[PDB]
């Protein structure tokens, strides 16, 4: 029924290619916050802004968030990426849950955010939503809270295709 | 004849079962206007004896680092039980100690202090061990959610 998905726009690549990764939510009823962890091989892929090419560093947020962006509910966005371990670690959370609940309307389906990946090396690799040191006791490195601050569980996590070198 | 007061203290958020003993222990409980105090054990249990028998009305001051402090009034004499293991007195995490000092309010100030230490771990310059509120080995969305849950004093 519900899921968090990681999508790649391209999976068969040559060196110099830029892969766009998109994190999406589906049927995530009452969601007021989310944390996602994207694990990649930093030797093979470089995390970049998919429009400017600027490399991600520790504080860099996922680009173009759709869900959890209502100004009236006081969105709190943060990232503590570990670029050397190849981890993107992003969290976004509303602070005014009472205003959000009163609306009755759930940010259940839409884009969490995006990150690009520049291909550095001609090698088969994987980009996955995956538990890291940032996210113990998680759902495949995803943490979701509802508008009462309780963990949302029971959803699936959808992984993109493994990445292959164009030979 | 002296008065003894006992009870249980707990929390309202989820945590890993292995942290239970650390989460439930170390709540300070003090009889206001006296030096009669104690700390809760691994089950959240506390007991204080030797309260003057003539002291028929007293206040229990309950506190812990990063928790909203709580005053509970007690009326009675003898063996008194203020709460039970099934219906414990709840303290709210999220009144963050800032340079040694809490302000008795759960606020955006508290939220930002957690946000400051998001993603930090032992050995990091900024890491604060007791801001891992649910004691799961990470400071992340769940620790922020605990503060917002309690988002006022
Ligand atoms: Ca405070
Ligand atoms: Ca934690």
């Amino acid at each position: 029924s519900a899921h968090i998905a990681l999508e790649l726009d391209k999976t068969k690549v040559k060196v110099g290619d830029v892969i766009v990764a998109t994190v999406k939510a589906k049927n995530m009823t009452s969601m007021a916050g989310i944390q996602v962890n994207i694990k990649y091989d930093p030797e093979v892929l470089q995390a970049i802004d998919p429009a400017t090419g600027k490399p991600f560093t520790k504080e860099t947020l996922l680009v173009d968030p759709e869900l959890l962006s209502n100004r009236e509910y006081n969105p709190l966005l943060t990232a503590v990426n570990d670029i050397n371990s190849g981890i993107i670690n992003y969290a976004s959370c509303y602070v005014y849950w009472d205003s959000y609940r009163e609306s009755g309307v759930s940010e259940s389906t839409g884009i969490i955010g995006k990150v690009g990946f520049k291909v550095l090396k001609a090698a088969n690799t994987t980009v996955k939503l995956e538990e890291t040191r940032f996210t113990p006791n998680s759902i495949d490195g995803t943490l979701v809270i509802d508008w009462y601050g309780q963990q949302i569980v029971g959803y699936k996590v959808i992984q993109p295709d493994l990445e292959h070198h164009h030979h | 004849d002296k008065t003894t007061v006992s009870g249980y203290i707990s929390v309202d958020f989820d945590y890993p079962p292995e942290s239970e003993s650390k989460i439930k222990s170390g709540f300070n409980v003090k009889v206001a206007g006296t030096e009669l105090s104690t700390k809760t054990d691994e089950k959240g249990y506390f007991e204080i004896s030797g309260i003057p028998g003539d002291m028929r009305e007293f206040t229990l001051e309950i506190s812990k680092r990063n928790y909203l402090k709580r005053n509970v009034t007690v009326n009675g004499t003898g063996k008194l039980v203020v709460s039970t293991e099934d219906n414990p007195l709840i303290l709210w995490a999220g009144d963050v100690e800032r340079k040694g000092v809490q302000d008795n309010a759960i606020n955006m100030v508290d939220v930002m202090e957690i946000s400051k230490v998001f993603g930090t771990r032992a050995g990091d310059e900024e890491y604060v061990a007791e801001l891992d509120l649910n004691m799961d080995g990470a400071i992340n969305l769940f620790d922020i959610a605990i503060v917002i849950r309690h988002f006022n004093a």
